[PDB]
């Protein structure tokens, strides 16, 4: 509901930058499930994630 | 009730019995080792369930690694252990907790 | 230890009586088995006997 | 599914040998005891080698 979520399972994350329809952003903590959003309902209609 | 070498049973109300434990004894037998683990890490996904109860709460767990099965999961309050695949998948095992918010 | 000379071996004809079999065995058609039914099998029979 | 009660009695408790060149086992002999569970319950036997 809040925003799209990034999964590894090879190692932790060190960095990753993730893309939108007409948005981007980029965050990075160092664990398994990290959370990333980009505005308060930002993303409305079909788009696609392009990390 | 539809089983081989017996055809007779029976079941009363809830009598919550004292004790049935078993009795485990070996003779003999092989079981092959690998010792040819690589690096592995897992994480949580989802978590759900009942309070201290029977079904207990079930929390899915996700690993990733090249050896078919070599995992041994330990924590306090409860000790889980489960078998899992080559490659990366989905798997589901259960837990007993002993508080609502479990953080 | 030894084959000694016998003067009733000379007619070259020996009676039943001078051929002895070691031990009660008889044999039959046997079936293929893996060789994890075998490794198992061997693992109990030296398990059962320790000494 | 899931398990629980764990007992591990009998953990480094092989003779074996190099194991038929890279790693193989013998025999494993020992005795447990595994406690009353629910129906429909696993009771998993984890065994513990001192090599592996
Ligand atoms: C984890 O998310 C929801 C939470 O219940 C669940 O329905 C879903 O199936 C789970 N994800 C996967 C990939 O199984
Ligand atoms: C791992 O599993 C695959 C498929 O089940 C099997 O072919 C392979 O022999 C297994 N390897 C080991 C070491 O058990």
């Amino acid at each position: 509901n809040g925003g799209v979520r990034l999964i590894t399972l090879t190692s932790e994350l060190k960095s990753a930058t993730v893309c939108a329809s007409h948005f981007c952003s980029s965050a990075t903590s160092g664990k398994k499930s990290t959370e990333i959003q980009f505005h308060s309902g930002s993303l409305v209609g079909r788009t696609a994630i392009h990390v | 009730s539809h089983d081989s070498l017996g055809k007779i049973s029976g079941s009363p109300l809830d009598i919550t019995a004292i004790r049935g434990s078993f009795s485990v004894n070996y003779r003999g037998l092989r079981l092959s080792l690998s010792e040819i683990t690589a690096t592995c890490t897992g994480e949580v996904t989802n978590v759900s369930g009942c309070y201290s109860c029977m079904t207990g709460a079930k929390v899915s767990i996700k690993l990733h690694s090249s050896k078919n099965s070599t995992a041994h999961v330990r924590c306090k309050g409860d000790e889980t252990a489960f078998s899992v695949l080559e490659g990366v998948h989905s798997y589901t095992v259960s837990l007993s907790f002993d508080h609502a918010v479990v953080d | 230890e030894l084959c000694s000379s016998d003067s009733g071996t000379s007619s070259g004809l020996l009676p039943s009586d001078r051929v002895l079999w070691i031990g009660d065995v008889a044999c039959q058609p046997m079936t293929p088995i893996p060789e994890e039914t075998f490794l198992e099998l061997k693992s109990f029979s030296q398990s059962e006997f320790p000494d | 599914e899931s398990c629980d009660e764990m007992v591990h009695a009998d953990s480094k408790l092989v003779s074996c040998r190099q194991g038929s060149g890279n790693m193989k086992e013998c025999v494993t002999t020992g005795r447990a005891l595994l406690p009353a569970v629910n129906p429909g319950q696993e009771a998993c036997l984890h065994f513990t080698a001192p090599g592996s």
